[PDB]
């Protein structure tokens, strides 16, 4: 707690790691959650949903 | 002249129209009358007294700063704004008056302005 | 001061250039976000070129081989779709930026002296802009490509003694085939670059005597360094055109477009709806409303000769729009007659929208007619309006 | 370089707050920018949404009449 | 490898359909205006000519494509195509697939697109909210000071 | 007296800020740093 | 001052990188 | 005077040397030998139906041909030729009444 | 004085910054024809960018279609055969004028202080034009080409972890194809502008102190204004390398060159003899000097590294080898062992040319190591040769 | 031989014209630079220093 | 009245160098 707190106000080096870690983190966050939004508003359209996958003849 | 406030309504309407705005931020319409614009007005600037020209520049700063911050003049200062008070007219008229005289009789000029 | 220790790093002659002209250059404090499409436009003109140099690496300039390459951008380059995109949209954003960015000078008369140079400098930009765009508009050589490419090099013919020389010698041959394509892939390369030299003397004109402001007053009494507070000012402008650029490379990728670009290049067959992007639709109404091929040129030409005039119109010595009512009425006007002129250029040419033409050009030009002679008129308020 | 007299007195940007005087006196900020740019959106307004309703009523109107 | 052309050229192609040239549909939704209900309104479009038209022999009425006369003939007809998922193959329900294969060819990178947008638009509105802030944090000192001066008109 | 050379001549503690654009927050409080 | 700067600005360094190219799946 | 003609003697060739070199560059955009030499052929072709317009290619120039009705005759027989913006006959365009052969290109652009 | 009315155009602030930075710059009054070789290779920039523009109106960057294409240049367009041998000439001219600029740098410890900044552009400016010039050699896509560019993208495999993933993504797929020419076409349009960047950089970085003179002392007492006399000087040397230009490009256009470039590209037969071209062969020479892989490559970045690292060295106070005896043998030698390095490098790797190759590397890495030591001796020479 | 280099005729007229033309100019730009030179160059030089 | 004699002569040296640059002896 204030370990990493004192540390990210007090050193450029620490908080320039923190913004990274923040983008790192805020994004995959971010992107996982679009994606179960866009699973969930598009079910049985999906490639894996055809019900005769794998049978051409 | 079709300018005339009072023998034209137009031009009233014209008038009233400048003073509202220019009382808004306290300007005077001679405080619009920019030196860079042209020379003229430089020269006739410098020829004012001191006293004329801190005063403008004041005006000029507490207009700069009501436009930064979004606002107007309080309505008790805009009762005492005297928007069309004239300061340089004249004194521009006579420097132009000068010139014309030195270009008439052909001399060079005063002052000229910089190639950009 | 002696300078003979080190100041602050900004201050040395590796980069005092720099915090002279970048970080400290003095500014209006009481600028409003209209000022902040210059930087927006500098912005677009390097997105343009980043993505160009990209998209060079992909596209085959020969006329068998640019739609089917533009094609392969799109389907199997590995965020090929996205450039391209970036691209087509970007220079529809670069003139939606450049045409609110004229405009603004326009409403505050930020032409007139001393920064008559920044306004012909910027005109002459604004031809760079407009033949950059047309040059690259003809590189997918689909239909709207090929038959735009025939119509301008066209213009030419409009000179009596050597109007056909120059159009064959613009072609490379008797008509637009490969030759055209592939000079004008390179000059759609080159001028970029001459683009970007032009801004930057552009901005050194303008550095000169420093910005105009909304009050069009002196401004020497309330300066302050763009950094920080001008650059935080354009961040905002800034992220707040990345939104809109998104929305259209996203989710209206093609709705600024015609789909008749989709269709590979026929010179056989010609579309029943031949028109420019919408960003050349103005001038297009304009060329279209006088009945005479030579008379539309010579129309087009006196637009430029017109904004070139502006700034040298003796004029009265109020700038702003904000303490001239009529002129700010005039503004208006243009301003939806050049909306008006745009929408007109979209529509085919019969009536009645061909007299809605001619009256919407006469009124264009009515503005630059009239501004001078207000000036002249304008002279006389302040001793019309005495005390 | 300009002759100035005057006093400032500044706060710091942290003892202020940042984000709530963009909805502070709303009414006020309406009534401005209406009351002065009605003029001027009018000017904008009218000549482009009257010439697009013309347009639209010539067309119909010779539309109907080529018909039988 | 590429889907197989059915003609050599262009000109086998306009030869074995009375002089026009059937289009590529691989971009066929997006070169027309309105394109996805263009092709279906076109497909399930075949009809008879209002009274007084009259189709030149080769031709058909068809009142979506300009002109009205197409050379193309009405091939989505019932029972045309036999499904594997069992579907009943009517009129609408060719036409509607068709399209959907036909938007998909035109635009394959639509989802990978369209999820793209939706992430960075709400990022960027984020950004949107901090630089607001940002601006007028700094700004602050400048716009709540008091100036004092001895002008007064 | 002109009010610049009153403002230089007295020293106010109670100074009061534009509040249009940004209300300040009571004296004594801790920075928002 | 020194030495925890080195020490801090590598770490920066080296977080770049994995936030930067992602070598998930070469850490074996 | 000795100088300022020696001086004019390299100015000569300085002047030379620039218009070469500018005149190059330009012609180098103008039309190649290989196009040139595709400038000149021959096509023949048949017969169409009345009130109909077929178009042909010759060299990225469509020809447009139209066989016109008896009654299209009159309809382009009746008109002034004071108001036409180019004076002409249709007799003198024309060699057989039915077949109209002109080139599609308009002349404006 | 006030400046109250307009003096000479030349001072006014339209022509201010051009006049003093061109027409009135102070210069040494006694700087050789050997400074001259500045102006040349601005000159030689110039040409390059002039003939490659309309080149580049009728060059395919395709693999089916690029040596048709300069063919097609050579043959069919007016003048081609000349914009072709101007600019593959032109590339040959732009190093020897170079190689001449850096050799002056070298003798009259031009990169010592307080120009320490301009020799490091310098350098910058060197690997901008060997990028440059090696994927303009891979265009017409001939023999020479096609191997030419095999192994400079294989240089990246000497990385040990990545090195093979940066060779696929510079060649685009996993071999030398379409993809490989496309992108170094885009780039070979874009990198000469970066060229004109960095050049007006190291021109600035320069005019900061002045340029260097051939006595290598301070020169503020005699100073003159570049216009005319320098003017004049420059002036002779470009009409004296007009004549030296135009003798190869119209009577020995190939000399300079491999007639394996007029082969098309094989990717199945590698042609018995492979070197790049004449003004790359010394860097060739080093690379082929050292048994390994990765020891080749190292050797190449510790040329580049030695070339930076030498206005930076602990060195004596004269600047002249005019003054400086051991100096002046030592750069002699230098210059012979330069010499002798393209001459190897033209050479089949068998004996006696990997010993003599191997010893020449090692002379040339010599020199940059003698030089500080030189310094350090050197210092004391004030205090040990006595009146 | 020709079909290599069917331009070489042509390339060959131009290099004998303007290889002449330009010495010319090159005897000319010797007598431009020594012109404007000749004023530095024959100038005398009285200083104060002798050692 | 030497503006009016100098612009005749800058006259005759545009149109010489126009004859100059455009060599038209085979249009006239
Ligand atoms: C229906 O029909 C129409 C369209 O179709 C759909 C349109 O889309 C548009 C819109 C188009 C525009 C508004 C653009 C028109 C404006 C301009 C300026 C034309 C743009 C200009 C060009 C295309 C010309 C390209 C320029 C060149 C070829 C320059 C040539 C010169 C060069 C390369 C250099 C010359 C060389 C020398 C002097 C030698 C020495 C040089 C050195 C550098 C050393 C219109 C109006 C239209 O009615
Ligand atoms: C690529 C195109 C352009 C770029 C990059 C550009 C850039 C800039 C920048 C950065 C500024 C200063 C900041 C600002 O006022 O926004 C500026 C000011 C200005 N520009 Fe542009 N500009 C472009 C096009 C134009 C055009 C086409 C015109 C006019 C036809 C023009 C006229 C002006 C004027 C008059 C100013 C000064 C306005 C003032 O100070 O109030 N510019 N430009
Ligand atoms: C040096 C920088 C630039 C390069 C290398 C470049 C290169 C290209 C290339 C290769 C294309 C064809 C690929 C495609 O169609 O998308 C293209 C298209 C285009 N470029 Fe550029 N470009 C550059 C700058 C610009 C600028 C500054 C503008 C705007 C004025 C512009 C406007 C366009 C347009 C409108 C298209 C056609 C887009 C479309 O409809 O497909 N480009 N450019
Ligand atoms: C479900 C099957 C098909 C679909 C979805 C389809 C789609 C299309 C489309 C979108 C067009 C262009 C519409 C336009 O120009 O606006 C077209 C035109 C045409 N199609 Fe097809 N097509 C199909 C099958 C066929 C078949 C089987 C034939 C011939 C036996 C054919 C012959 C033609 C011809 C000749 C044209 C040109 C019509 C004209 O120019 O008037 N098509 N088709
Ligand atoms: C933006 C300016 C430039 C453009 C557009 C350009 C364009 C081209 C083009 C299209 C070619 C292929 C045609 C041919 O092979 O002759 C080429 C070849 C070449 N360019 Fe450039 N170039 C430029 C600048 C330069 C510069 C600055 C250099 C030297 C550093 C250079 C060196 C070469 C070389 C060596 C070749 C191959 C010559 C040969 O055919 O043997 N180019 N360039
Ligand atoms: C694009 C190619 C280059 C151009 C156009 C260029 C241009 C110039 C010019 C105009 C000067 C001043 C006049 C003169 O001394 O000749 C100069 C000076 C100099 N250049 Fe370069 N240069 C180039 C490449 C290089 C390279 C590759 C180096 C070596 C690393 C270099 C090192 C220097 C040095 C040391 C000076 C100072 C010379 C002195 O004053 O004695 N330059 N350059
Ligand atoms: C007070 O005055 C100022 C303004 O007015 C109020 C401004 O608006 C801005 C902000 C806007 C700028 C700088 C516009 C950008 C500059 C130009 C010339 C427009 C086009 C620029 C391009 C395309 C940049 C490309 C140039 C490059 C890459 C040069 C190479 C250099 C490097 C890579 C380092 C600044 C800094 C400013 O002070
Ligand atoms: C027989 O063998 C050989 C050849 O053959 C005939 C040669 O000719 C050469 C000549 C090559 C030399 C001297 C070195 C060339 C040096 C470099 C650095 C070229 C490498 C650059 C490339 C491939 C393009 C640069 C790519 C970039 C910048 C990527 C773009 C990316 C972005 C913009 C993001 C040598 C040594 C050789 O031994
Ligand atoms: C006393 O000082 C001076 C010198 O001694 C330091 C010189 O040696 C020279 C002569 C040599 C010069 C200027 C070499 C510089 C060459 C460069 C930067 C590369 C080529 C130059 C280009 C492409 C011009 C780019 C510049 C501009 C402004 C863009 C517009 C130009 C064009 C469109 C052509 C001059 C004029 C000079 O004064
Ligand atoms: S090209 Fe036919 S009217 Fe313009």
């Amino acid at each position: 707690f204030e370990g990493f707190y004192k540390l990210i106000m007090r050193r450029n080096s620490v908080y320039v790691t923190f913004i990274i870690a923040g983008a790192f983190f805020g994004e995959r966050a971010v992107d996982y959650g679009v994606h179960k939004l866009w699973e969930r508003n598009n079910v049985g359209k999906r490639y894996e949903d055809i019900s005769v996958l794998g049978q051409r003849p | 002249r079709l300018v005339d406030p009072r023998k034209n309504f137009l031009a009233r309407m014209h008038m009233k129209s400048v003073s509202n705005r220019l009382r808004r931020y306290g300007l005077r319409y001679d405080d619009l009358y920019d030196p860079l614009y042209d020379l003229d007005i430089k020269e006739a600037l410098n020829r004012l007294p001191r006293e004329i020209v801190d005063a403008r520049n004041q005006r000029l700063m507490r207009a700069m700063d009501l436009s930064m911050k979004h606002e107007y003049l309080p309505d008790n200062l805009q009762a005492v704004q005297t928007p069309f008070r004239s300061y340089l007219q004249d004194m521009l008229a006579l420097v132009k008056r000068e010139r014309a005289e030195r270009e008439a009789l052909g001399a060079l000029p005063l002052y000229q302005r910089t190639i950009p | 001061t002696i300078r003979n220790q080190r100041f602050s790093l900004l201050k040395q002659p590796i980069s005092s250039t720099l915090n002279q002209h970048l970080v400290d250059y003095p500014t209006p404090s009481n600028l409003s976000y209209w000022w902040g499409f210059g930087s927006l436009a500098g912005i677009c003109l390097v997105i343009q070129i980043v993505t160009g140099v990209f998209l060079a690496m992909h596209y085959t300039p020969h006329v068998d081989l640019a739609f089917n390459s533009v094609e392969h951008i799109m389907r199997d380059v590995e965020g090929g779709w996205l450039l391209r995109y970036m691209h087509a949209n970007g220079a529809s954003m670069f003139f939606i930026v450049v045409y609110l960015h004229i405009f603004r000078g326009l409403y505050y008369a930020s032409y007139s002296s001393p920064r008559e140079f920044v306004w012909c400098l910027g005109v002459v930009i604004f031809l760079l802009m407009i033949v950059t765009a047309f040059i690259g508009y003809v590189l997918p050589w689909g239909q709207m490509s090929f038959w735009g490419a025939t119509v301008i090099t066209s213009l030419a013919s409009a000179i009596p003694v050597v109007g056909d020389t120059i159009v064959t010698w613009l072609w490379g041959g008797f008509s637009v085939d490969n030759a055209t394509l592939n000079r004008f892939f390179s000059l759609h390369y080159l001028l970029p670059f001459i683009l970007v030299g032009a801004s930057l003397l552009h901005l050194a004109a303008l550095h000169q005597y420093g910005s105009n402001n909304p009050l069009g007053v002196h401004s020497e009494m309330d300066k302050i360094a763009f950094y920080p507070y001008f650059y935080v000012k354009d961040l905002v402008g800034w992220v707040a055109f990345a939104i809109f650029f998104s929305i259209w490379i996203f989710y209206a990728p093609n709705v600024l477009g015609h789909p008749d670009n989709y269709i590979p290049a026929n010179p056989m067959s010609t579309p029943p709806h031949i028109v420019p992007e919408w960003y050349f639709l103005p001038i297009y109404a304009i060329l279209r409303s006088i009945p005479d091929k030579a008379g539309g040129v010579a129309a087009i030409a006196l637009v430029f000769i017109c904004l070139l005039a502006l700034p040298f119109f003796k004029s009265m010595y109020v700038r702003s729009s904000s303490f001239r009512p009529i002129y700010q009425g005039m503004f208006w006007l243009l301003l939806a007659d050049c909306l008006l002129l745009g929408w007109i250029g979209c529509q085919p040419v019969e009536a009645p929208f061909v007299t809605i033409g001619q009256i919407s050009s006469l009124v264009f030009f009515l503005f630059f007619a009239i501004t001078p002679i207000l000036g002249r008129v304008g002279r006389g308020i302040p001793n019309s309006y005495t005390d | 370089p300009v002759k100035l007299k005057a006093v400032v007195y500044a706060l710091s940007p942290f003892q202020q707050k940042i984000m709530t005087g963009l909805w502070k006196d709303l009414p006020e900020k309406i009534h401005h920018k209406v009351s002065e740019n009605w003029i001027s959106a009018t000017l904008l307004v009218t000549p482009v949404v009257g010439t697009y309703w013309y347009a639209q009523y010539f067309k119909e109107q010779e539309k109907l009449e080529h018909r039988f | 490898d590429r889907l197989p052309e059915p003609y050599s050229n262009e000109s086998a192609a306009r030869f074995a359909n009375g002089g026009a040239y059937p289009p590529d549909l691989s971009l066929v939704t997006k070169a027309r205006h309105n394109g996805q209900n263009y092709v279906f309104a076109l497909l399930t479009g075949y009809r008879d000519p209002p009274a007084g038209i009259s189709i030149r022999e080769g031709l058909h009425y068809n009142p979506y494509f300009p002109g009205g006369a197409i050379a193309m003939p009405k091939m989505l007809n019932d029972e045309a195509v036999e499904y594997e998922d069992g579907t009943p193959a009517t009129e609408a329900q060719m036409g509607k697939d068709v399209v959907s294969f036909l938007s998909w060819a035109a635009e394959p990178e639509m989802e990978e697109r369209k999820l793209m947008g939706f992430k960075w638009i709400f990022l960027l509105s984020l950004a949107l909210l901090q630089a607001a802030y940002y601006r007028r944090l700094k700004w602050s000192v400048l716009k709540s000071r008091k100036l004092v001066l001895d002008v007064v008109n | 007296v002109p009010a610049t050379v009153e403002a230089v001549k007295t020293p106010n503690s109670k100074i009061v800020y534009d509040d249009h654009n940004h209300e300040r927050y009571p004296p004594g409080d801790p920075s928002k740093r | 001052i020194d030495i925890q700067a080195a020490a801090g600005w590598g770490i920066a360094a080296a977080a770049g990188a994995i936030w930067v190219v992602q070598p998930f799946g070469w850490i074996k | 005077a000795f100088a300022y003609f020696v001086l004019s003697g390299g100015r000569f060739v300085y002047a030379s040397v620039l218009r070469l070199l500018v005149l190059k560059l330009i012609v180098s955009m103008s039309a190649s030998k290989d196009v040139l030499a595709l400038a000149s052929l021959e096509v023949d072709l048949g017969s169409i139906e009345p009130g109909t317009t077929v178009t042909v290619k010759w060299r990225g120039k469509p020809v447009f041909i139209r066989r016109r009705t008896e009654d299209d005759i009159k309809l382009a027989n009746s008109v002034d030729v004071g108001s036409l913006r180019d004076p002409q006959e249709d007799s003198v365009r024309v060699k057989n009444p039915e077949w109209l052969v002109v080139v599609g290109v308009c002349t404006h652009l």
